[PDB]
RNA sequence: UAAAUUAUGGUCAAUUGUUAGUAUUCAUAUUAAUUUUUUUAAAUGUUUUAUCAUUUUAUAAAGGUUUAUUUUUGAAAGAUUUUUUGUAUAAAAUUUUAGGAAUAGUUAAUAAUAAUUUAUAAUUUUGAUUAGAUUGUUUUGUUAAUGCUAUUAGAUGGGUGUGGAAAAAUAAAAAAAA
RNA sequence: UAUACAAUUAUCAUAUUAAAUUGUUAAGUGUUGAUUUAACCAAUAAAAAUAUAAAUAAUUUUUAUUUGUUUUUAAACACCAUUAGGUA
């Protein structure tokens, strides 16, 4: 609505929707439908952070299905990488490689999600596999 | 405290703090972005 | 003291002199900004230049866009004449009669033996070229010179239907000079500069009139606006000043 | 890294600029407004600043409000190191406005800001 | 009495009303701060021409006849006789298209009824709001590229132009409703957008809209500061029509481009193809130029006819070269901008210049 | 409005205090504002902004040699024409002329 | 947030243009008369909700039984087919629609717009009554259901009802999207999707199903 | 924050930083950031007839 | 819109204050510094030559500059004789002050013009010009870290203009024609 | 002396997508008099009712426009002063 305010991304808001619908323990969320968004959905459903998802080729939206275990969510925290669209964070292969390492033990717990030069939405582990750097989207565990 | 600094509810994920730093000044110097226009270190 | 210590306009090296000369032996002075003065300022125009062999022979026939009655062009050129003659009446032999105004689309040399075959063929190919082209509304403003300031003319501004003209011309150019070998004073793969010739100095005149039209006359009309005109009629003409009060016309095509 | 280096391969930085022509009051001189980029690494984000140049166009093709391509060259006068290389977008409207004898664009209604209060009535 | 003096007793919230008083009724500004006391003769004429009534142009009867000759043939048989089948429907594709009688009643549907009814649905019986909608629909129809078109720049521009005029005269009568001051200013801004998009879509309709409704006042760039930065022209870059022109019909593209390998400008390749793109000139430029062309005739005549005066002046120049500040032309002397590259001289040593910057850079 | 709503920060409570200002704090600052306004009233303050002058710089009219309250302090230097006119304004503000809009009068205004 | 007019909180799960519910200038809520069936007055009304609970029903598909002929002859009206259901339905809100602020709040006062509630007056059906039958008789309209042919609404419905959304979000297990699947912790659902051929399996799709079936069957947690 | 830049308080530093913030920069929409108020109401009484050379 | 393995690969990110209802980066902590200590500098006479001359020997005095500072080989290197070549002076970006207004030997065209050539000129609120402070774009300190916090010093106008280049008036630590 | 805000919800002063603006009604004379007030004092007393629909969403209004101070008492109440008036 005004200048000083952040400029929102349908990633920012994707994440906060999922966060909030995980807090109210809902089984379905309706969520904005752009490319890296359903990319992120597929990645999360791979890692089993989300019960399932579908795009209906609805233009605005598609819908995610949340997973709960032992009384609470499967998602501890989910945060977007950038508050604005005017800020764009770049992830070097070495950085993404650092995330993987917890003081000498290989740790895949937390998932970080990237755009690639190639328009693919990937986790950081595949990225590190082929040593490509990518643009940050979000982190979820 | 209406008159005073905004505080976070909780901490910031340190990992994420390191992820936002990729394009920062130090990494730029290492990329060699700024032009060397003067004598520099001896 | 009223400006830069060495005015930037005065900084000039002449590389057509020699490496050692101007340091030691002698210094060469010139007014170097007459030479640098550009194609816009002088009013020069680069016309398609003839090959030498074609350069030797006189032109005979030309293509012309015929100007209708009641032009803006003819009127304003008449006003221009009056103004010019009141300033200097030495122009009087230079000036073209307002009755002879026409647009020159290209110039050509036809030998007198094959004459009939060539006028027939030309006229035919010409009629084929312009069959589809509807009338042209063109804009005239600005003046320019051919032949070292001997020929003074009105430009055709590429702001209007001019675009079509250029294709049209470039077609007859590739027919008339390309197909049946004819001497167009230039290369048939190049486009002619269309123009309205206003003042002129012929070879015979050049002794009493001088070697170049002094630019003091047409300086103030150099950028003057002569206006828009729509043209439906194309001619192929042999050059005679006498016969109609207009050039003797060997062929015509109507744009409609 | 902005648009200009995106479209062009520049032999030397700033050897090429795309801009809009603002004003021609000087013969053979086109003033051009042009954007360039600044980066704040602290906030990881960019801003466009703007800058004026004097371009030498022989022959006065340019009308105010043309989108032009502009190049670095021989020092021409005290302030003009750029010349108009190509008109990308002419002003068709503005030219027509000129032909009819009117100015290319209406003159701005107010001038620069003031700290005074100007009471001028009727 | 001389200038406005405000007087403010600091304990009071606000100053006393100033001086010989400002005009009793506040001026009505346009969006840019320009003032209109009243509608212009032209706009005025538009409102008088809305008020007393409007008409469908027989332009539409014509195209109805040539497009659907059968239907117009039927109506042509049936004149004056009451119809139970509306043959005329193609003539009115949209609800909005029929403005001559109220509630969108096409004329020929009124055939077999009472003439009281005919006077009941007539123009004279419209409310004002209805009449505005009439003017609006007729104009929207004149500039529409197809019937159902609204969104297009032309249509938008006209509708906003009309609305703006209405609000304007409204404010002329009843002075303070600032709701409508604000609505007027917003409408005006959206009109500004529509027009500046029009002139890059097609400019002649743009022109004749401005000539019909007399809005040139909202096309005037607001202030010199933002104009000088090229943000007035920057607009249509944003709107995306900045490259839209399609040259080839106008302005032959051959002399608009510079040579990449040669490095010669567009003035050059134009020179070589023997073409001139030169904007029409005002009196300033024609006069400066015409005065410049002749420097050499004047000089030639001077040095031939009067060698003495010439020789005096030459003595001046020659000896001058040896006097003065610098004789040598080096990086110092040959600084194109002296005060700028040495600012560190300007207060103490060098007294010629009061400021370090006289130009853009 | 020209003058200041408040003097000092009147809304200071903890975050989410569900009012602009507590009673205590607003009372303190009402004291402060009171003393200032009283000072303005008794010293017969006058200010002016003139057309075609820098506006944020306000001539102190209550300090002029004529209108000055103190018989001791050197008042201020304001141009003779402008001073005459300021004096005429202050003078002709005082009383209600019939047909003009009624405006609030005080002792301290004169 | 203790500020009045900020009480509606932060909801992201709304359909509005801001995630901060209290800047939204569209629908002002009503704390006194609202929230009988939705719980709190802040939260979105039942028909507008974009997030759904486990054991709660979700939005009814609108119609605007003929098409169940192949089903159980007894089966009544499927609970999710609604005659009148509107996602855009303006709920009466006093502070918007009846706004008493500029008054002293005495009995008759306040400004009201009547365009919210559907008219219960007799004036409408009297004024408009006609010999020509209604819109549906006249078949005025083009189009139809906006999704074209719809098994529940326009055309007939065959096979099975899925009232939980279990098949409606599953993941294609196959390059061809012929075989799709839905997995729980310990369970695995493999669903053959070929509605066009009447589920006749092609040579490739069968040699595929043998892979999915035993991949799912030799899995560790199934 | 070194204590000697700008005012004697901290908040003065961040208040000057806001003149350098990227998303806060001056443009055709946001203008006169540093003194808005010296220029306010400046032309109210300045009556300028808008420019028309076209009917 | 599918998973992956021929399995730890591409070489280390890791946070340490004893407080005093509560809200808010603020006393006492560590690391870095100043308080703090004579183990790295140094003295005067530069030098040849054909003799009152002529060859060699080019950036540490101060002033306070934020749209700012930019350049050649004709010297030496340098090789065989004499001619022998062209390339340079220009720009682009980064530029401080809590509360903010106009600046001016002045722009552009002409040209080796004009202390009165021609013109609707140039800089500024996208923050100018004066004024304050300040030695500009590989150097530090703290830190897990986008940050915060340092970086010296060195180009201060012209007026017989020498010299390849003004850098030319004590203050080296540069072997300066056996 | 140097040594790392927030960005999911924060109350004092830098507003911004909005439908308003305009309505000519009411009230008044019989008679010899302690009304109002905790309490004083001046001194005819009755009264001013009506409007919905409609205006499209966003992208260059920030020198523009905008936030309860208002002609006419020869009309009152009310308020301030106290019999003189002010204001309304
Ligand atoms: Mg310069
Ligand atoms: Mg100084
Ligand atoms: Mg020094
Ligand atoms: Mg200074
Ligand atoms: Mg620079
Ligand atoms: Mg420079
Ligand atoms: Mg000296
Ligand atoms: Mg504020
Ligand atoms: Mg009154």
């Amino acid at each position: 609505r005004r200048r000083e305010e952040n400029l929102y991304t349908p990633i920012y808001d994707f994440c906060h929707r999922i966060r909030e619908a995980t807090e109210q323990r809902k089984r379905f969320v309706v969520v904005p439908s752009t490319i890296e968004t359903r990319g992120c959905a597929r990645v999360m459903h791979d890692h089993g952070l989300v019960a399932g998802f579908r795009d209906f080729h609805n233009d605005r939206a598609f819908a995610v299905e949340l997973k709960y275990f032992q009384g609470d969510s499967t998602i501890n925290v989910i945060e977007p990488c950038s508050y604005d669209g005017r800020t764009e964070f770049e992830w070097s292969p070495k950085m993404m490689r650092r995330l993987l390492n917890t003081h000498g033990i290989h740790n895949r717990l937390v998932v970080y999600i990237c755009r690639t030069a190639d328009n693919r939405i990937i986790d950081h582990i595949h990225a590190v596999k082929e040593n490509i750097g990518g643009r940050g989207l979000m982190m979820v565990h | 405290h209406r008159s005073g600094k905004a505080r976070a509810f909780v901490f910031r994920d340190p990992s994420l703090r390191m992820m936002r730093a990729g394009s920062g000044y130090q990494q730029l110097r290492r990329m060699g972005m700024p032009m060397q226009v003067g004598m520099g270190w001896r | 003291e009223r400006g830069l210590y060495f005015p930037i306009n005065h900084r000039i090296v002449d590389h057509r002199i020699a490496p050692g000369v101007t340091v030691e032996e002698t210094d060469v002075q010139s007014r170097y900004r007459r030479e640098l003065r550009t194609n816009f300022a002088t009013g020069e125009t680069r016309q398609t230049i003839a090959p030498p062999w074609s350069a030797r022979e006189r032109p005979t026939h030309f293509f012309s866009l015929r100007l209708p009655s009641r032009n803006s062009v003819t009127l304003r050129v008449k006003e221009m004449h009056n103004h010019l003659l009141f300033s200097h009446q030495q122009c009087a032999p230079m000036l073209v009669s307002p009755t002879k105004l026409h647009i020159t689309l290209g110039v050509m040399t036809i030998p007198e033996n094959s004459r009939e075959e060539l006028v027939k063929n030309i006229q035919q190919s010409m009629s084929e070229t312009f069959a589809c082209v509807q009338p042209l509304q063109l804009r005239f403003r600005g003046l320019g010179t051919f032949d070292f300031g001997r020929v003074l003319f009105i430009r055709v501004v590429p702001e209007a239907d001019f675009g079509r003209l250029e294709r049209a011309v470039c077609d007859i150019r590739r027919r008339v000079g390309g197909v049946l070998g004819v001497d167009l004073k230039g290369n048939p793969h190049d486009s002619y500069v269309p123009h309205v010739t206003v003042a002129k100095i012929r070879p015979n005149q050049r002794q009493q009139l001088g070697d170049t039209i002094p630019q003091s006359l047409w300086a103030d009309y150099q950028h003057h606006d002569f206006g828009d005109v729509t043209l439906s009629t194309v001619d192929l003409c042999r050059m005679k000043g006498s016969p109609d009060g207009y050039y003797h016309t060997e062929g015509a095509v109507h744009l409609s | 890294y902005d648009l200009t280096s995106l479209i062009f391969n520049q032999p030397r930085q700033g050897s090429d600029k795309i801009g809009y022509v603002v004003g021609t009051s000087m013969l053979k001189t086109a003033v051009v407004a042009t954007n360039h980029m600044v980066y704040y690494p602290k906030f990881n984000q960019r801003v466009s600043r703007t800058k004026r140049f004097f371009a030498h166009d022989e022959d006065l093709a340019c009308v105010e409000g043309d989108l032009v391509h502009i190049k670095q060259c021989r020092k021409i006068s005290k302030y003009k190191h750029y010349y108009v290389f190509s008109i990308l977008e002419p002003n068709v409207e503005g030219r027509e406005r000129l032909k009819l004898g009117l100015k290319a664009v209406p003159p701005p209604l107010f001038g620069y800001p003031v700290s005074r209060r100007i009471v001028k009535l009727n | 009495e001389h200038p406005a003096i405000w007087l403010w007793y600091p304990w009071r919230m606000n100053p006393e009303p100033p001086t010989p008083h400002m005009p009793q009724r506040r001026a009505l500004k346009n969006v840019h701060g320009a003032v209109f006391n009243d509608l212009t003769p032209v706009q005025k004429k538009r409102q008088e021409q809305m008020l007393y009534g409007v008409n469908i142009p027989e332009t539409r009867q014509m195209k109805f006849e040539e497009q659907h000759p059968l239907l117009a043939g039927a109506l042509r048989k049936l004149e004056g006789q009451p119809k139970g089948f509306p043959f005329w429907y193609r003539k009115y594709p949209t609800r909005r298209h029929a403005y001559e009688y109220r509630f969108s009643i096409p004329v020929e549907m009124l055939d077999g009824y009472n003439d009281d009814v005919k006077k009941a649905l007539s123009k004279g019986m419209m409310s004002i709001q209805e009449k505005q909608f009439a003017q609006e629909a007729m104009y929207m129809e004149r500039y529409a590229e197809h019937d159902f078109d609204t969104t297009s720049p032309a249509v938008l521009a006209v509708k906003r132009a009309l609305k703006c005029r209405v609000l304007r005269n409204h404010l002329l009568t009843n002075p303070h409703n600032n709701i409508i001051k604000t609505v007027l200013a917003n409408t005006e801004r959206k009109l500004n957008h529509a027009l500046r998009r029009l002139r890059k879509v097609d400019f002649k309709k743009y022109w004749e809209i401005i000539r019909d409704h007399d809005v040139q006042d909202i096309l005037q760039p607001p202030n010199l500061v933002t104009y000088r930065q090229g943000s007035y022209w920057k607009y249509d870059w944003n709107a995306g029509l900045a490259i839209s022109t399609n040259l080839a019909d106008v302005m032959d593209p051959r002399g608009l481009n510079g040579c990449v390998e040669t490095g010669r400008s567009r003035s050059e390749v134009a020179r070589d193809l023997g073409l001139s793109y030169t904007r029409p000139l005002h009196e300033n430029e024609k006069k400066q130029l015409s005065h410049q062309a002749v420097y050499y005739e004047r000089l030639a005549k001077f040095k031939m006819e009067q060698p003495e005066a010439a020789r005096a002046m030459e003595r001046e120049r020659f000896v001058r070269k040896f006097s003065g500040m610098f004789v040598k032309m080096d990086i110092r002397s040959g600084a194109p901008d002296f005060p700028s590259t040495y600012r560190r001289l300007l207060g103490t040593k060098v007294v010629r210049w009061a400021s370090k910057r006289h130009g853009p850079n | 409005r020209w003058a200041a709503k408040f003097y000092g920060q009147v809304t200071f409570g903890p975050r989410n205090y569900p009012y602009p200002s507590s009673r205590w704090l607003a009372r303190r600052f009402q004291m402060k504002k009171h003393r200032i306004i009283k000072r303005f009233r008794f010293r017969r303050y006058k200010l002016a902004a003139v057309a075609n002058l820098p506006f944020a710089k306000m001539i102190r009219v209550g300090m002029l040699p004529e209108l000055k309250s103190s018989k001791t302090k050197r008042g201020d230097v304001v141009d003779p024409t402008l001073s005459g006119q300021l004096v005429s304004a202050v003078k002709n503000t005082g009383e209600k002329r019939k047909g003009q809009r009624t405006r609030p009068k005080s002792k301290y205004q004169v | 947030a203790n500020h009045p007019n900020r009480q509606s909180g932060i909801q992201f799960l709304t359909h509005y243009n801001t995630h901060q519910r209290f800047r939204v200038n569209k629908d002002y809520i009503d704390y006194m008369h609202w929230g009988k069936e939705q719980g709190q007055a802040r939260l979105p009304h039942r028909h507008q909700r974009v997030a759904f609970d486990f054991n709660d029903q979700l939005h009814p598909t609108r119609i605007g039984y003929a098409w169940f002929a192949s089903q159980d002859p007894t089966f009544g009206h499927h609970p999710d087919l609604s005659s009148s259901f509107d996602p855009n339905y303006r709920v009466f809100s006093h502070p918007e629609h009846w706004n008493k602020m500029f008054t002293k709040r005495r009995p008759g006062e306040g400004d009201i717009d009547l365009s919210v509630l559907p008219s219960r007056s007799l004036l409408g059906p009297l004024m408009a009554h006609s010999d020509t039958k209604g819109i549906p008789y006249f078949k005025v309209d083009n189009r139809g259901h906006s999704n074209g042919r719809v098994p529940g609404v326009n055309a007939p419905f065959f096979g099975e009802f899925d009232q939980k959304m279990m098949q409606a979000m599953s993941r294609p297990l196959n390059a061809n999207r012929t075989i799709t699947g839905n997995d729980g912790r310990f369970s695995k659902t493999i669903m053959i999707n070929e509605p066009q051929c009447n589920q006749a399996l092609s040579a490739k799709t069968a040699s595929e199903l043998s892979k999915e079936i035993d991949k799912a069957t030799n899995a560790v947690y199934s | 924050i070194a204590h000697w830049y700008c005012g004697h308080k901290f908040r003065h530093r961040f208040m000057r930083d806001k003149r350098f913030h990227p998303s806060l920069q001056a443009s055709h929409d946001a203008r006169n950031r540093f003194s808005k108020r010296r220029h306010f109401k400046t032309n109210r009484w300045n009556y300028q007839q808008a420019y028309r050379d076209m009917p």
